[PDB]
């Protein structure tokens, strides 16, 4: 069934588990055309494919040529979300294989599920948590190889760096999970917060900076404190 | 006009024949229903006044045998049976019309009802979803489960309706899996009726057949049955224009016949939502339109 606070330590036991996020997916600009009508220039998307265990990210990037010639295509990127999860899955050797695949919002739960008839042992499950994977290209390394890529394009990434030689999955996820709760409620002021630092870096193989355990705890209170300021912002509290 | 006589009736009961039904009295001189049209299968299905659990009855066709029913207080049921001795069962029936000790067939002339709730069935096929071949006629119950529904138990006594499924590798062609789901064509098309069921009548036959036992019985692996084959033509972007059309008069005509009281339990909001005003054939279902929004319109 569906995945949330109580079943919340599922994610990171040594069952295979992937969560799919397809909000990027289909991306588009709106804008005014020479005669006053409103028409939308797609971008370049992404499949935000996760293993919360283990932090591997299989980024599967959607170039607009993807979108040609078609229609209805928020329908149809769910479709296509489907048959690349499907075919990164079949892709994979059967012991690295999920057991289980979590989508973010339930809307992909039918086109997965028909995808993926051929793998009847594979289950396929809503969850009832708010993730924030939408601010996945709040990432700079992430957005930047969507946006340059000139044709369809797999790229791997550990989401997690090389935090896991410290902490625990659980935590891994805890701070994956703060981060992008604050790049998407403040993005400017998130990435301040992340780089206001010049001494601290962003390895070339990394996405996110270089930071001791002590200067994580404070940067992790830092996004605490924007995520409620911003709450108060809003809400006038 | 054929007969099926009833050795007594020792037990209250209320019997229906077709969409008609008659109480009798515990112990009443009872012996059977006379005049029934001959060219139609028929149904006789009884509800004991004790015991309103379990509806029972069966299926059947005059042309193909000599039946009665005879009550076994053993079992403690109506049971039919046939009679290989025509003399006997010719002189006992007559004995009997005129004794004037059976009820008549009530086919009012200008009434088409049960000709159109049966039009496509055929008696050879109702033996095929109902499996035991040593009989002639078929018996059915409100707890029967479907064949789907064992997957989901004994196949002995299961009705063997065609499994459909919209999350099958049945219905999905490899490479074709957002079309082939969202528009069931070829589903519907190549692999049911040209692939299992070879016409659309047989098609028709099966879902007439399904939601006659919902109705009669209250078998609710039947009324399943009814709404996914309702659903597969309604899903289906291509479809005959003469399917159509005679699906839309099947449907009226059970919509017509369905009682306003039953209309909670036997009546699927979102499948009659989605084939009414969402589907394919929102547009192409017109008489059903009308009948169904004069008649139900809390439903939608
Ligand atoms: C003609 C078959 C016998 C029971 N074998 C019977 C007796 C009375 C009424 C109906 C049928």
């Amino acid at each position: 069934g569906a995945m949330n606070s109580s079943n919340y330590a599922e994610l990171f036991n040594n069952d295979i588990k992937l969560f799919v996020d397809d909000t990027n997916v289909y991306r588009v600009t709106v804008h005014k055309t020479f005669e006053g009508n409103v028409a939308t220039k797609a971008i370049n998307g992404c499949i935000f494919t996760l293993n919360p265990k283990t932090g591997h990210l299989f980024l599967k990037i959607i170039h607009t040529s993807v979108w040609a010639g078609q229609k209805r295509l928020s329908q149809l990127a769910k479709w296509k979300t489907a048959e690349e999860v499907s075919a990164l899955v079949r892709s994979l050797p059967k012991e690295e294989q999920p057991k289980q695949i979590i989508v973010t919002r339930k809307a992909m739960l039918d086109p997965l599920e028909v995808h993926m008839l051929d793998f009847p042992n594979i289950a396929i499950r809503p969850t009832e948590l708010r993730l924030p994977f939408s601010a996945a290209m709040s990432i700079d390394k992430l957005s930047d190889v969507v946006m340059k890529a000139t044709e369809p394009q797999m790229v791997l990434f550990n989401i997690y760096d090389d935090w896991l030689d410290r902490i625990s999955s659980y935590t891994a996820f805890s701070r994956l999970t703060l981060l992008l709760r604050a790049l998407k409620t403040n993005e400017e002021s998130a990435k301040m917060i992340l780089l206001s630092d010049p001494t601290i870096t962003i390895k070339s193989y990394h996405l996110w900076p270089s930071f001791t355990d002590e200067q994580w705890i404070t940067i992790e209170s830092q996004m605490r404190d924007l995520i409620l300021t911003e709450y108060g912002r809003k809400y006038n509290v | 006009m054929n007969t099926v006589p009833f050795t007594s009736a020792p037990i209250e009961v209320t019997i229906g024949i077709d969409q008609y039904s008659f109480n009798v009295k515990e112990n009443q001189p009872f012996h059977g229903i006379k005049d029934i049209p001959i060219g139609h299968v028929h149904v006789i299905h009884f509800q004991h006044a004790d015991n309103s659990s379990m509806r029972y009855g069966y299926w059947f066709d005059c042309r193909m045998g000599n039946f009665y029913i005879q009550y076994d207080p053993k079992d403690g049921l109506y049971k039919m049976m046939e009679e290989r001795d025509g003399a006997k069962f010719e002189n006992i029936v007559h004995n009997f019309k005129e004794r004037q000790m059976m009820v008549s067939y009530p086919k009012i002339d200008e009434d088409d009802t049960w000709y159109n709730l049966t039009e496509f069935v055929q008696m050879d096929k109702i033996r095929k979803i109902v499996r035991k071949d040593e009989n002639q006629f078929s018996y059915v119950d409100s707890s029967m489960t479907t064949v789907q529904e064992n997957e989901l138990s004994d196949p002995a006594h299961s009705l063997n309706y065609t499994v459909i499924n919209f999350k099958s590798r049945e219905a999905i062609r490899p490479g074709h899996e957002m079309e082939d789901f969202l528009d069931k064509s070829y589903y519907l098309n190549t692999v049911m009726l040209q692939g299992i069921f070879k016409n659309s009548s047989n098609y028709f036959g099966e879902l007439q057949f399904a939601f006659l036992n919902a109705m009669f019985f209250g078998n609710y692996g039947s009324s399943l049955q009814w709404h996914a084959m309702i659903e597969l033509i309604c899903s289906s972007a291509t479809v005959p224009k003469h399917m159509l059309d005679k699906l839309d008069e099947i449907l009226y005509y059970q919509i017509k016949t369905l009682p306003e009281q039953y209309s909670d339990i036997l009546l699927n909001e979102r499948v009659w939502n989605i084939c009414l005003y969402s589907s394919f054939q929102k547009n192409s279902l017109h008489n059903t339109e009308k009948i169904m929004e004069n008649k139900y319109p809390e439903l939608l």
